[PDB]
């Protein structure tokens, strides 16, 4: 977002088609275009004031969450701005009438406004292909405790 | 006999059977109010001492623990409290 | 440093500045955590010994 | 049955640890108990017997080398002698042991 | 002083018992620091099955243990001056609904405010001096249910003439049938 | 990293000399260069000076021990049995 | 039962139904926490103190008398031990078993026994890791654990 | 360990019923068996049963009047759809007219004919006859 020195890469990472002007000095002097993802998913304040770009974010980027919405847990925190969630679930085998614990490791591109860490249950949404294997977006992080806030190392 | 008042068995049954296999797993041990002629303080001692007992006021030995209920000392005056 | 993972000086300095950057953060969180342990609780726990015997217990119902 | 009460000294009482600190703590006379390992050089323990005799203070011979004593005092390094400046809820001073 | 011992300005209807405590002032050893500090909240009255009334006074249990100390002394003196009634002491305890799956989340409900635990202590409030040795439940053939309560022989004298009232108040308060039976 | 599986110290001997001869020398060459606790200073600093000589690096002591250990088993039983003979004669 | 043995024993304490202190108890709750403090200040085990509360004193149990368990009240009193007693005494047992090993290396009976102590520790250490009694990502390195148990 | 208190309950009743005992004891006396017993109680299969509430989940005693013949549990609790509830009963019921299969349901715990009547399903607890 604002921090982490977003303006440090090879090119000029700003939102396309935004108007910047040094002639007139306004109240905030920076224009950032975010849109609410809709379907009840709130716009985070770190994106209201955001300076991250993430052109593939639903909120600031130029994509759209149009399809399914899923949930899972964070297992892969070795990777910048991209997450893979271990979505465990069950499948009904017909002959034996019993169930079977399955899972798939789906990768999703986290918008840098959100924060993710191992154990935090998160929500994602299908959109246009972000990467070849990242075809979702972390629209909302429903990790009020993430099963880990009250279990971490304390001092 | 398959027709038995397990609800209210006679007092013979309870003291006959095991504590944990009773209807309610009530303790059978107890605490004893015990005095020595050389002290002026009461002392409550568990049935099975499990460790040495000494009056705070006067240094003494009361009952040395064993596997079960401790063998009290010779000059020891015991009572059930 | 004796082992690998530091190819050169500026690679090391990045790790050090990263090491300093986060290291400053957990004790900053620790200090903010301790601030909560003495601000939201330490004084408000004493609220039960300064007002609890003051309002709606002894003033209004003393006549 | 000595190792159990050293933790009482290490947490409640005040100690000093090692030779130079001990002989200083004997010279000041504050120390009353010194526990000398068996691995320590017999000459160094011999004149610690002498310093202890000069201060009229209890000297206890540990039943092991400095490795046992270092673990017994609770520190993962080794200690030749350990001195007990003051003992709290520990009874090692008042007991003959 | 009627309200300051009533713990609340309402209600003027049931002041006949509050005024009875404040009129034993010639009890200096017993008046001070153990009768004034007790501030019961509410009074309830229920007609016992015998045609008589038992008044259900509710004590907020901030110091019921202290009120238990003088409970034996106070119950006798209260009954005499308020004869042809049975006095009972209850620790009124908050009871919250069991959360539903459609309900919004709330703070945690501890085990003292649970519905089963209050009735556990209701028996202790109902029968103060005699510690309950054990409990029994009988699930009737017609779908009914009873809770037979056991008692110890010690200090049953202050309660054995009030057992029938104990049954009635629990049925009226909880809609649940209980019967008290003591062995030996 | 893990450089060898089972040759260990004896991999310096190349492929030569056979595998059994390398196995006998392996289990003693380890004991040869292994550092041992001194019975006098307590530091794991005893190194083998020569055939049967064990110089503690600190406290500059040296103990006449086995050629490939600070103290052989056949000599530890010597010390143990010397004790009893001394013990029984005196007490 | 018997995690790592063939035994079937059930010899255990069966506490009374009654949840209140007996009539003959003559100590207040504030008058029993004082025996708690001056016994814990000596470092005795929470189990070890309660034995003397039972024996030298009339204190039957903390819960039957007070409102909290022994290990619960020590948290407010400020005498919470470094590590829970289960790991503490199991590890202290572990070190003693190991200490027997490096000299009597031909004790395969005690060697196999060690794994029962180590395995018991690790599963139990998993529990305290789940409930976060001990700091997470914790290990029993089996060598310098003696720093944790003196 | 006791992987299912409901299983050990219906097991114990059958063992004593086959013996012909007038009373049977069950532990550790959960409510699912207590709710299970109610269903038999309204159906006369079971008699007056006394719940003993010791402070360790207690236990029960059941004065069975030697009336039922076989009550059993379907462990684990397979789910079932209403279109297939009759399919389950045929494999478990000695006859359609008599004998019931117990379905746990967010509506409650009831035998199948009323679960069919009130038209709601769930997971199978056991069978009584």
């Amino acid at each position: 977002s604002t921090e982490l020195t977003v303006q440090s890469e090879r090119a000029f990472q700003k939102q396309p088609h935004i108007f910047n002007n040094p002639k007139v000095k306004t109240s905030k002097r920076t224009k950032r275009w975010y849109k609410n993802a809709g379907l009840g998913f709130k716009t985070p304040k770190t994106a209201i004031e955001g300076s991250y770009i993430d052109k593939k974010c639903p909120f600031t980027g130029l994509v759209s969450i149009r399809g399914k919405i899923l949930t899972g847990t964070v297992v892969s925190t070795k990777m910048h701005r991209t997450i893979v969630i271990r979505r465990a679930y069950l499948h009904y085998i017909p002959k034996y009438n019993r169930y079977e614990k399955r899972h798939k490791n789906v990768p999703v591109h986290v918008s840098p406004a959100f924060r993710v860490q191992v154990g935090d249950i998160v929500t994602v949404g299908q959109c246009r292909p972000i990467s070849k294997t990242v075809r979702f977006n972390v629209v909302k992080v429903s990790a009020a405790a993430g099963k880990a806030n009250k279990q971490f190392a304390k001092f | 006999v398959l027709v038995q008042d397990l609800l209210h068995p006679t007092a013979a049954s309870e003291a006959r059977k095991h504590k944990l296999k009773t209807l309610v797993q009530g303790p059978r041990s107890y605490f004893l109010d015990v005095k020595c002629p050389g002290c002026l303080n009461i002392t409550t001692v568990f049935s099975h001492a499990q460790t040495a007992v000494t009056c705070e006021s006067c240094s003494t030995i009361l009952c040395t623990p064993t596997g079960g209920k401790a063998k009290l000392s010779e000059g020891t005056s015991f009572r059930r409290k | 440093s004796k082992g690998n993972a530091f190819k050169h000086k500026r690679a090391l300095v990045e790790h050090i500045i990263q090491a300093k950057a986060d290291a400053q953060r957990e004790k900053a969180l620790n200090e903010e955590a301790e601030a909560r342990r003495l601000k939201n609780r330490a004084a408000r726990d004493r609220r039960a010994q300064r007002v609890a015997e003051k309002r709606d217990a002894l003033l209004k119902e003393d006549a | 049955s000595i190792n159990q009460k050293l933790a009482l000294v290490i947490k409640s009482g005040k100690y000093t640890l090692g030779y130079k600190s001990t002989v200083k703590s004997l010279r000041q006379g504050k120390s009353k108990l010194i526990i000398i390992a068996a691995n320590t050089p017999v000459l160094r323990k011999s004149e610690l017997e002498y310093y202890a005799m000069l201060s009229k203070t209890k000297v206890y011979y540990f039943q092991g080398g400095n490795n046992e004593l270092g673990t017994a005092v609770g520190k993962l390094f080794r200690v030749g002698v350990v001195s007990i400046l003051e003992a709290g809820d520990s009874d090692i001073l008042t007991t003959l042991a | 002083p009627q309200a300051k011992i009533l713990s609340q300005a309402p209600t003027e209807l049931e002041l006949q018992v509050a005024q009875a405590f404040v009129e034993l002032e010639n009890s200096s050893p017993e008046l001070k620091a153990e009768l004034r500090p007790l501030q019961f909240k509410s009074i309830r009255e229920i007609d016992v099955a015998g045609g008589k009334k038992a008044l259900a006074i509710f004590v907020p249990v901030p110091s019921l243990a202290g009120f238990h100390k003088v409970q034996t002394k106070l119950t006798r003196e209260l009954e005499k001056k308020f004869q042809d009634r049975h006095v009972i002491f209850l620790a009124e305890r908050r009871i919250l609904p069991k959360p539903s799956r459609t309900s919004r989340q709330v703070q945690k409900r501890p085990r003292s405010r649970t519905l089963t635990a209050v009735h556990d202590k209701i028996l202790e409030d109902l029968v103060f001096p005699t510690e309950i040795v054990g409990k029994r439940v009988r699930y009737l053939v017609g779908g009914n249910k009873i809770q037979k309560v056991l008692l110890d022989s010690k200090d049953v004298q202050q309660i054995d003439y009030k057992l029938e009232s104990f049954q009635a108040v629990y049925n009226k308060l909880t809609g649940k049938q209980i019967v008290f039976e003591i062995p030996s | 990293a893990k450089r060898t599986k089972k040759v260990g110290i004896t991999g310096k001997y190349g492929v030569r000399y056979g595998s059994s001869l390398r196995r006998q020398v392996k289990k003693l060459e380890i004991q040869q260069h292994a550092r041992y606790d001194c019975s006098f200073c307590g530091k794991k600093t005893v190194k083998r000076g020569a055939a049967g000589i064990w110089t503690c690096s600190c406290c500059k002591k040296t103990v006449a021990g086995g050629a490939y250990t600070v103290s052989t088993a056949a000599a530890a039983t010597v010390r143990s049995t010397i004790r009893r003979l001394r013990e029984m004669v005196e007490a | 039962g018997r995690m790592h043995s063939a035994g079937k024993g059930i010899s255990s304490s069966a506490i009374p139904y009654s949840r209140n202190a007996p009539a003959w108890f003559k100590l207040s709750s504030e008058s029993v926490i004082e025996q708690i403090v001056k016994y814990a200040r000596k470092g005795l085990t929470p189990s070890q103190i309660g034995v003397l509360l039972r024996d030298a004193h009339g204190v039957t149990q903390a819960r039957v008398i007070t409102g909290n368990k022994i290990m619960r009240i020590l948290k407010s009193n400020g005498l919470a031990p470094e590590i829970p007693e289960d790991l503490y005494y199991l590890i202290k047992k572990a070190v003693s078993v190991r200490k027997h090993l490096e000299r009597n290396r031909k004790d395969k009976d005690a060697k196999f026994r060690l794994i029962l102590i180590e395995s018991r520790i690790h599963r139990l250490a998993r529990y305290y890791r789940t409930v976060a009694v001990l700091p997470p990502n914790w290990k029993y390195e089996s060598a310098t654990a003696s720093a944790l148990v003196n | 360990t006791r992987s299912s208190v409901l299983a050990d309950a219906l097991n114990a009743i059958n063992n004593a019923e086959k013996t012909g005992k007038r009373q049977v004891l069950i532990r550790p006396s959960s409510k699912v068996i207590i709710k299970f017993l109610q269903v038999m109680q309204k159906h006369g299969y079971i008699g007056e049963f006394e719940y003993i509430d010791d402070h360790r989940s207690g236990k029960i005693v059941v004065q069975l009047n030697g009336r039922l013949n076989k009550c059993g549990v379907i462990s684990p609790r397979f789910n079932v759809k209403i279109g297939d509830i009759e399919k389950w009963t045929a494999n478990l019921l000695p006859a359609r007219q008599f004998g019931y299969v117990i379905l746990t349901t967010s509506a409650g715990i009831m035998d199948h004919e009323e679960a069919r009547r009130k038209h709601v399903s769930g997971k199978i607890l056991g069978f009584v006859y």
